[PDB]
């Protein structure tokens, strides 16, 4: 189980850990007990093989799609916050980390990505994908790009496959059939079809992926990027004039991101579960807290009301709320993992033209329900 | 994953392995359900192909069984928990869809539709009859041969002495449509075989006693894309055979097991369609589409070679005779009921469709839908023109001009010749191949030779005496 | 210890003491648990020897039974409470293991395995079949015999008048290869039997009905070591004689019951290895390492030899004849299911191995085991070349150079006799004593004279009007 009477917390790279020590810092110095941040790689991956084995941090920190799967194999622990705390937070942010009706994590902050764009190659962003072909045609006459975001992370592309139609798993009557998938209906195929007609024209590189479509918005080559409230940070300090809007529609429907509640779990191998609690409940999960993390990597929407007040007036975050609005929230059950692998194989298989989208599609079809 | 939840929530012990073989007959092997792997998923198990009728010859018997994993359904039937899984039959290594695999020739079909762009779904509404007895008794020897069957609803019963006597309500000869219990007896059996079938995924719209007298009955089913709906028919037959079995009777398929009242068809109404819309709907006759005449004279053009897969038993064709109500006419008609393709008329045009009346619950699922299809695309491709619709009078008077226009086929072997010849617009797509045909053919002659062989009991009624 | 304790976890009231005769029958003592003490597994029980067919004569009866706590695994047919405890037979004082021990003979061939340091352990998975009937009824005394078969399956049956009536659907001759039920009616029958085989250590894969009429069926077992293969062949032949009985049925490994349909082999997969790597897995034909060709060419060289012991009855030669799928051709192939030596195609070479073929289930584990292991060395040791495989053809046409290529015994003489005369290849490493094999034989023959001297009734039919 080991930890001690200290405690650890995994959170992403992408978020503001060092805001986050900032805190641990704070609890610290008022406490006696000393925390410790740590953003290992593939932690979400990593969490479930360590905890298994009765160790890992005290407190872990992902989306909550991930925590169905985790809370199944046992590795977290039920927490408890009474009604005046629960009473703090929006409710449809609990729901989120409900799993099979008990409260398994701590809900953070409410992640949809948006369309980022320079406003000086591009005062007016696209209403719609179809218009990207053509405006990539005029800005590459003039040396720029349209386009570039992470193709390697379904989670990027999924908004342009769920648009017309795509889904994970059918809601029906108070849960999930995982054995109805959208993931190779007529919908979806429009939507991958889309994508690698514009890897095929030129338009788009199969290779681009996290660090690339970045370092390209953030040094002027690419007009627009996808991505979520943690990369506003980057944008802020290279300075581009940039906006953060609506996602483009396809075929006339919006585009439908998946909707991602940031999420504190304890790992149900610690010692210290008392600790960990009084951090989340009464250090983080406060205006304070939540302000210290947010100025290292913005949060997005946070599920804290009061705090939530403050933040969005931010044309930013209204425009999160937006996107998340047209989006979906994921669905927590085990078979999140399984979805996740198969539409990631897909994508990459059908964008570097190693398969058709049908055939991609079909596989990821098969894969899922098994 | 799916798969490997529904293990865990129904506590699997086993599951059971199923395909079709070419004569269309479901086939089956368990395994444990702790052999249930990520492997078993993306390679599927090994087995034997010289084993089943018409596949693998001396050489090449080793084949895959390729489990798909959206056709988990539990079995209601076995003792301990077990899931069935539906199966391709795919070539080793290569992976691909055996030439010979029904499902795979289904499969090839549905593609080249979406391929030709045509449409993107086909809609299949088969209405399988058949009969539930109580003893079946048949053999064949040097020394004769003999076919004995009885039910508890045989008219001919209303003469039989019975230990708690008879009781006797049955119905009479092509008397069974509708009387009420308890003339017609298979009231609580038709329903448990409509509970199973939807536990099983199918969806029930109606169930009725049919006409003839000995129990045939029938259980409607609603439409679905061509491959899924002969995956239904394969469950449907299971479910038919099994109820029947657990209720102590037994049923069957058969066309035509009694001469002189009903035989079991197996009408398939169809329709294509392309995002969302009914392609089959227009201003054209009886609110159709000129897609669906075309489709209907392609259907018309190459029917004596669908009839081979259609109807592909000799007994097929004791249900395709000369009669009043015989679906033997190639024509098409809103009401001629003489006419073997009905166009049903509806209010909706969402509804819009055509049913082609001749086939018979005998034919392989995947092989006779995909032979219709074909055939209806081939029909298009070409512009192949219906002609006029016949709302005249189906084979007996007319008999004006000899009535000598289109009809199905009056034998098998008829049939089989017409697919040996007419077998381009199946090979269309690569969807069937010239070896898989042959295979076919070869199969169904072995069949036709036993009966054209093996003397008949009426052959000593009319001949003994010569 | 482990075994003190399944005494008092299961509230064990007998021990079920067991071994297996040379012919290869599985025999039984039984004792109350209390009489189970330290003793008991050190010194063993003594008992008689001159009660079982072919062991110690008129003066030197007394042997002694040797416990292996290895093998306890509870009996779960018996009423009260039973542990089965697997014994070998030792010699009294010096407690060596008695030459006609078949276990002893089997573990005396594993040693002489690692003793030669050409591998570390063999690897055998043996594929039983077999049928399951309804009636068995045979005689033969001075006026006559006979034997009627009889089965619910059995396609004789389709005319066959019954109490509640006929419900006719039966596998075919030779249609047994997986029509779904109620064609099939032994899935619930063919699980408890996999149920059972595992609740007793065995691994079940799968299970399946074969492809004769009137019950064939089998259950198929993941491999284990030589000796603890042969132990599961036992353990597998009891389940399956068991669960029968009380399932109303009656099983057997005989070979060929009825003339016409399939027989029931016992396919002999077989691989060697060390230090957990598959010496069978290579660069050569197939993926086969040279060490496997030299295998095979044992084998081959002493086939006749090891028929006397995997085809040990008169029965088993009529299930190895002239015929297209007969495995009687000696030699190997990939393909050609005319081969008695089939390579199996598999991608990862930890599986790599060979299966030889004409093996039935009536063969001794023991021995047939341990003959296919020493002619395998023997082939390795000599570098014996298997030649190149037959890709060709089975045994008919062929027929150009008359086809006379190595073959199988024809007869259970012929195997004997081979057996007299090669048998150097077993007596290798003092595995097989000169004793042993001669009262192996001496059983044998006087079992064939029953057959060669009893007239048979196809006689009467082929020459009474002589
Ligand atoms: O691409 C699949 C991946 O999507 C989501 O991960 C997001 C995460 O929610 C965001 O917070 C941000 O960090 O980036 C990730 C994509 O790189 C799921 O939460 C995750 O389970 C899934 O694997």
């Amino acid at each position: 189980k080991i930890e001690e009477g200290k405690l650890v917390i995994w959170i992403n790279g992408d978020k503001g850990y060092n805001g986050l020590a900032e805190v641990g810092k704070k609890f610290e110095k008022d406490t006696g007990i000393k925390v410790t941040v740590e953003h290992p790689d593939k932690l979400e991956e990593k969490f479930p093989q360590v905890a298994a084995t009765g160790d890992g941090p005290d407190i872990i920190f992902w989306a909550h799609d991930r925590f169905g799967g985790y809370a199944q194999s046992g590795l977290l622990a039920e927490i408890t916050p009474d009604k005046a705390f629960q009473d703090k937070l929006y409710p449809f942010t609990w729901d989120a980390v409900r799993y099979n009706g008990k409260l398994i994590a701590y809900p953070i902050a409410v992640e949809a990505l948006s369309l980022i764009y320079n406003k000086d190659l591009l005062p007016n962003p696209p209403k719609t994908w179809e218009e990207i072909p053509a405006l990539d045609k005029e800005l590459k006459a003039k040396g720029k790009s349209a386009l570039m975001f992470n193709l390697q992370e379904p989670y990027f592309t999924w908004p342009l496959i769920a648009a017309d139609g795509g889904y994970a798993f059918k809601y029906e009557n108070g849960k999930y059939d995982i054995k109805d998938v959208g993931v190779d209906n007529a919908g979806a195929k429009a939507g991958l079809t889309f994508l690698v007609d514009l890897i095929k024209n030129k338009h788009m590189n199969a290779d681009t992926d996290y660090s690339i479509a970045e370092a390209a918005f953030n040094k002027g080559e690419t007009a627009m990027t996808i991505n979520g409230p943690w990369a506003w940070s980057n944008i802020d300090t290279s300075k581009v004039n940039y906006g953060v809007t609506v996602l483009p529609t396809f075929k006339g429907q919006p585009s439908k991101p998946f909707v991602g509640v940031l999420s504190a779990g304890i790992n149900a191998a610690s010692p210290n579960k008392e600790l960990a609690k009084e951090f989340l409940e009464n250090y983080l999960l406060t205006d304070e807290g939540l302000e210290a993390v947010n100025k290292d990597k913005p949060l997005g929407a946070v599920a804290l009301k009061s705090y939530e007040e403050e933040l969005a007036k931010d044309p930013r975050i209204a425009a999160t709320m937006e996107n998340a609005q047209k989006g979906e929230i994921m669905p927590n059950i085990p078979q999140m993992s399984a979805f996740w692998y198969a539409v990631r194989t897909a994508v990459i298989n059908a964008a570097s033209g190693r398969q058709t989208v049908d055939e991609a599609l079909k596989d990821a079809q098969t894969r899922i329900t098994k | 994953e799916h798969v490997l939840t529904m293990l865990n929530e129904h506590e699997v012990k086993f599951v059971d392995l199923r395909f079709t073989d070419t004569k269309g007959k479901e086939q089956h092997v368990t395994i444990p359900a702790h052999q249930v792997n990520a492997e078993f998923f993306e390679e599927g198990k090994m087995f034997d192909g010289s084993s089943i009728g018409g596949w693998k010859g001396i050489n090449e018997s080793d084949m895959v069984l390729m489990p798909d994993a959206s056709t988990a359904v539990i079995d209601p039937f076995f003792a301990d928990s077990t899931l069935i899984i539906r199966c391709d039959i795919l070539e080793p290594g290569t992976l691909q869809g055996y030439d010979r695999d029904p499902r795979s020739i289904a499969k090839r079909a549905e593609d080249y539709l979406r391929a030709t762009g045509i449409a993107d779904t086909v809609l299949f509404g088969p209405e399988p009859e058949f009969f539930l007895f109580d003893d079946i008794r048949f053999g064949a020897s040097i020394s004769g041969s003999h076919v004995a069957i009885d039910d508890i609803e045989g008219a001919w019963n209303s003469s039989t002495k019975y230990e708690g006597g008879n009781k006797g309500h049955r119905p009479g000869v092509k008397g069974g449509y509708f009387p009420v219990p308890p003339v017609d007896s298979a009231q609580d059996i038709r329903s448990e075989m409509c509970l199973v079938m939807e536990q099983m995924g199918l969806v029930v719209e109606a169930h009725h006693h049919e006409v003839a007298t000995a129990g045939q009955n029938e259980v409607a089913t609603r439409f679905n894309t061509m491959t899924k709906k002969a995956d239904e028919i394969q469950i449907y037959k299971y479910v038919v055979h099994n109820v029947a079995h657990r209720f102590g009777k037994t049923a069957t398929f058969m066309p035509k097991p009694m001469f002189g009242d009903n035989g079991s068809g197996m009408h398939c109404h169809m329709s294509l369609a392309k995002n969302g819309t009914n392609l089959f709907s227009g201003d054209k006759y009886a609110g159709l589409s000129e897609q669906a005449l075309y489709y209907i004279g392609g259907v018309i053009k190459h029917a004596k070679a669908i009839n081979a897969l259609a109807n592909p038993t000799t007994n097929s064709y004791k249900r395709l005779v000369p009669g009043y109500e015989a679906p033997v006419m190639l024509a098409y008609s809103a009401r001629n009921r003489s006419a073997s393709i009905r166009i049903p008329v509806v209010a909706s045009p969402k509804a819009r469709r055509i049913e082609v009346r001749f086939p018979d619950p005998a034919a392989n699922p995947y092989l006779c839908f995909a032979a219709l299809l074909m055939a209806g695309l081939d029909g298009i491709k070409n512009k192949i023109h219906p002609g006029e619709p016949m709302d005249k009078n189906l084979y007996d008077l007319p008999p004006e001009e000899a009535k000598e226009i289109p009809q199905v086929a009056g034998s098998l072997e008829e049939a089989l010749n017409a697919l040996d010849l007419d077998r381009e617009f199946l090979k269309a797509g690569g969807v069937f191949t010239d070896e898989a045909i042959d295979a076919y053919i070869a199969l169904r002659r072995e069949e036709d030779d036993r009966v054209r062989m093996t003397p008949h009991p009426v052959e000593f009624e009319l001949y003994y005496s010569v």
